[PDB]
RNA sequence: GCUGAAAGCAUCUAAGCACGAAACUUGCCCCGAGAUGAGUUCUCCCUGAAGGAACGUUGAAGAC
RNA sequence: GAUGUCGGCUCAUCACAUCCUGGGGCUGAAGUAGGUCCCAAGGGUAUGGCGCCAUUUAAAGUGGUACGCGAGCUGG
RNA sequence: GUGAAGAGGGAAACAACCCAGACCGCCAGCUAAGGUCCCAAAGUCAUGGUUAAGUGGGAAACGAUGUGGGAAGGCCCAGUCGGCCUGCGCGGAAGAU
């Protein structure tokens, strides 16, 4: 509610194409369209899209909080983008970024997976991977793709983890 | 059988069966259901006049 | 892809050079000829219909004679049809040879098995046998109990009992091909194909790996 | 004198087309089963069929309310030893939409020879193009 | 699990989206238009026909 | 003025409150080997001796169906 | 009180439950218990609300920011906080054709 009422500045270099219930922001980082809940009435005025509730609708401002909240990414990530960081500690697992293909060998066959279009991976060091992208929902999903292979085992900490995540190591069963 | 016959022939003219009998009772007409059903089968011209009178007398 | 129609002849062995016998069977094939081609724009499936053999003038009826004479081919013992494999095209009147089976190396053989008549339960479903002594009377090979008491009251569908055994269509998979003789028109395949001598066998490439 | 009974030879039958995009199931099948039996004519007789032929278009576009999209299960028994089969609504409407309509109208009609004689009239189609254009059907709004 | 408000933060969920079992529907083998919804294609005969049945020699088909 | 009784042989059917095989959470879970719980009923589940023993196996699950089954057999 | 010694209508079927005591007849009407979307005669009727669980169409001790209405408060230049009475829901909830 308090996040709903605050006007978020939408800068230039963008388009506001209200094609009905669907919104096109064809611009610097592509489009994102979706039948918007028939409750959130949207209206273009000035560097912002005003959301209110339409009558007879149960959620109303509850859905308007979503329309300002998850589509705040629609405002910000088009011109700024987002960047994620991953690391791994412990030696014995190799995942390599061959173009849009990720290959991996872990003492198992090597397994493959794929990278979408608007994501670019860089390895400034042999252990640290930096991912650049366009959408929060896509970079989070490719993070869930990359982390699930060698998830951090909590005794000696070995595996693939985040840069800022904390993982608590513990003892190894004295008697 | 007769009730279903009168109900179909009355719903053909824009009034349900209950309002039809209510209007006929208020308008002081004592034709029972057999003669009503036979008239509704054979000649529609008298039946629509009866329905119109019931509609006028109801409201 | 498309197979062949042949006739089982017998069973023989083949000696390899290192001294290992290989039990094979021999299928004689005459050159099958394409009589009809179907397609998607008129029926709804792509398949060719072929014939083989030779038949007499009297035993062939008039409409079959006209239907063969449209394609211009001679008569045949029987008609079969194979589903086309989505990207092959063959004309009407072309003879399908035996050279086609020089690369597949894994075939399955389809045919009609033997028939053993009204065989009993022990031969058919592999039941077991009660004791032959220690008081056993008038019961050595009967099936036995066939269900419950005053609860289901009915024998369930699909109960295993006596009946006709054999004479059924069947298919044996993953048979190795061994020797293809395109001059005398023979096919020697390792294994045991179904059916008595003189039947009709259908040889197809194996649909599995 | 006597109450007249509608003879089978002299009866007359029409053709209708029902669009079914965005309709609910029950309040469409009720009118279909009402018109098929012949209760909307003044010639009604309970032992003689007097209904009307009905064609239904866009059967795959029918809609249902609430969580009946997934919860509603359709069962049948194969009659064999220990088998029984179930299917949800989504899998059935993806496989065939004719059975969804034809299983709902069937229960609303009487049981017996007249039930099958009445059910023989209704003819549903999955798409939007019917092949009965020679009988000149009239579009009816239900 | 990802994004995400109601509840300025947080959250697998209320809106949308991604994984996930010898289980489920397919896939493999056989029966299968008496499916009365009785389907499809090719040829043949009709201004005593096309064919079918009876009889005979019989079969690695078979209780008849 | 009749509903044939316990165990064994042949033949099965179903449920899941799961013995093996498949998917996970927690662990006082270094690994191996374990303990318990969540999901899962497609397939399988031993032979001899007088409740116990000897020896195999991944396993030798719990149960209703007149404590299944004598117009099928046994009379112990 | 009913059945035994009583039929009819309703409760899917249901001697003892609810309405009601059959001399005979007719293609006439008004009602009782129960009901008005189709099977199956009659309201897809009228006005104001509640439930989102197929609750309605089976159940306990106990548990939880589900949801409507009401009374009383503490702090505060735009609200927040958890205590009480109350209507409707949710988990607790596994069987053998």
């Amino acid at each position: 509610s308090r996040v709903a009422k605050a006007p978020v500045v939408v800068p230039a270099g963008v388009d506001v194409k209200i094609n009905g219930q669907v919104i096109t922001i064809k611009g610097k980082n592509g489009e994102l369209t979706r039948t918007l809940n028939d409750a959130v009435e949207v209206k273009h005025a000035d560097n912002t899209l005003t959301f209110g509730p339409r009558d007879g609708y149960a959620d109303g401002w509850a859905q308007a909080g979503t329309a300002r909240a998850l589509l705040n990414s629609m405002v910000i990530g088009v011109t700024e983008g987002f960047t994620k960081k991953l690391q791994l500690v412990g030696v014995g697992y190799r995942a390599a970024v061959k173009g849009n293909v990720i290959n991996l060998s872990l003492g198992f066959h090597p397994v493959d997976h794929q990278l979408p279009a608007g994501i670019t991976a860089e390895c400034p060091t042999q252990t640290e991977i930096v991912l650049k992208g366009a959408d929060k929902q896509v970079i989070g999903q490719v993070a869930a793709d990359l982390r699930a292979y060698r998830r951090p085992e909590p005794y000696k900490g070995k595996g693939v983890r985040y840069a800022d995540e904390v993982v608590r190591t513990k003892e190894a069963k004295k008697k | 059988l007769w009730i279903a016959r009168i109900n179909a022939a009355a719903r053909q003219n824009g009034i349900s069966y209950s309002k039809f009998i209510n209007g006929l009772k208020k308008a002081s007409v004592e034709i029972d259901r057999k003669i009503l059903a036979d008239i509704a089968v054979f000649d529609k011209v008298a039946f629509t006049a009866l329905v119109e009178k019931a509609k006028a007398a109801l409201a | 892809m498309i197979g062949l129609v042949g006739k089982k002849v017998g069973m023989t062995r083949i000696f390899t050079e290192d001294g290992v016998s290989i039990p094979v069977t021999v299928i004689e094939v005459e050159a099958n000829r394409v009589t009809q081609v179907k397609d998607l724009a008129n029926d709804g499936y792509r398949a060719i219909q072929v014939t083989t053999g030779a038949k007499k003038a009297n035993r062939v009826t008039k409409p079959e004679a006209g239907h063969f004479a449209k394609a211009g081919v001679e008569a045949g013992r029987g008609l079969w049809e194979f589903r086309l494999a989505e990207g092959e095209e063959f004309t009407v009147g072309q003879s399908i040879s035996v050279e086609l089976f020089a690369d597949v190396k894994k075939v399955d053989v389809t045919g009609t098995s033997k028939g053993k008549g009204f065989a009993g339960t022990v031969k058919r479903w592999n039941f077991r046998t009660q004791d032959a002594t220690h008081g056993n009377s008038l019961s050595h090979r009967v099936p036995g109990s066939i269900g419950q008491n005053q609860t289901p009251g009915k024998v369930f569908k699909g109960k295993k009992m006596a009946g006709q055994m054999g004479n059924e269509r069947v298919t044996v998979q993953s048979l190795d091909v061994v020797r293809v003789d395109a001059e005398r028109n023979l096919l020697l395949v390792k294994g045991a194909v179904p059916g008595a001598t003189g039947s009709d066998l259908i040889v197809k490439p194996a649909v599995k790996a | 004198m006597k109450t007249f009974t509608a003879k089978p030879e002299t009866v007359k039958r029409d053709w209708y087309v029902v669009d079914a995009t965005g309709k609910t199931l029950g309040r469409l099948a009720t009118e279909l089963a009402r018109r098929l039996r012949g209760k909307h004519k003044a010639e009604y007789t309970p032992h003689v069929d007097t209904g009307d032929y009905i064609i239904v278009l866009n059967a795959d576009k029918v809609a249902v309310t609430g969580n009946k999209r997934t919860d509603k299960v359709y069962y049948h028994h194969t009659g064999h030893i220990g088998g029984i089969k179930q299917a949800t609504f989504e899998e059935m409407i993806a496989r065939r939409p004719e059975r969804v309509i034809e299983i709902a109208v069937k229960g609303m009609l009487p049981k017996g020879p007249l039930g099958r004689a009445m059910f023989r009239k209704l003819k549903v189609y999955a798409g939007n193009e019917h092949n009965h254009a020679a009988q000149q059907p009239q579009v009816l709004d239900i």
